[PDB]
């Protein structure tokens, strides 16, 4: 379903499917660890990320937050990430600030 | 979600369309969204046999307007509005090559 991103900071989601909103009051540190069945991998996407760059950043990575990442971001189209196996950590972070810049976050499960 | 067969009329804020193998050469699907958002359709990394295969980017449902037909491409990103259609055809005894084409509903919130 549709999470509130800011209410859902350090948990971990277990939705087969939904979206996370960002909103304009994200705290300055929140993350979201997506956990599918065993036999899934995750399928998540950006629709349209821009980021006060140097402010704020997004990093995701392919597991929990000790796993690799597939780099920080503050803006783009299309953005599109794959796990190899059933877990994948997103993290927003903000340097200083009370706002926060809007985003939403589709994910589903692919399973092969 | 993930989708493998040949068309249909989808609804769906994620959905990544992956090749069609079975024995139809011509797949159209047809991407809805809730009209009060558009679609951001997004085909990264082309790679079909140019010449015995193409993807279509129609205005609207079949018969609208061609966008664009390409067999190789980096990256091609398109806006468009519910009821877009996305068409694959290839060459009788050409097999499908692998395809991946992503439709998302564009919003920020």
């Amino acid at each position: 379903a549709r999470i509130n991103g800011p209410d859902e900071c350090g948990r971990v989601i277990k939705d087969t499917s939904g979206s996370i909103s960002n909103t304009d009051r994200q705290k300055n540190l929140c993350t979201w660890t997506i956990l599918m069945k065993p036999d899934q991998k995750v399928r998540m996407a950006i629709p349209y990320l821009n980021l006060a760059c140097g402010k704020e950043y997004v990093e995701v990575f392919d597991g929990l937050l000790s796993g690799p990442s597939y780099g920080k971001l503050c803006a783009g189209a299309a953005i599109v990430f794959l796990s190899t196996a059933n877990t994948m950590t997103i993290k927003y972070n903000r340097i200083s600030g009370n706002s926060s810049s809007p985003f939403l976050i589709y994910f589903y499960g692919s399973s092969p | 979600l993930d989708y493998h067969a040949c068309g249909g009329r989808l609804t769906d804020d994620y959905g990544t369309i992956f090749t069609y193998k079975g024995p139809k050469t011509e797949c159209v699907w047809t991407l809805q969204v809730d009209p009060k958002y558009k679609l951001l359709v997004s085909i990264p990394t082309l790679n079909l046999t140019c010449g015995k295969e193409y993807v279509e980017v129609l205005e609207g449902a079949p018969g609208s307007k061609s966008l664009g037909k390409f067999c190789e491409g980096l990256s091609i990103l398109n806006r468009g509005s519910s009821g877009m259609t996305v068409k694959y055809k290839r060459d009788s005894g050409h097999p499908a090559s692998p395809y991946e084409i992503i439709f998302l509903r564009d919003s920020q919130g």
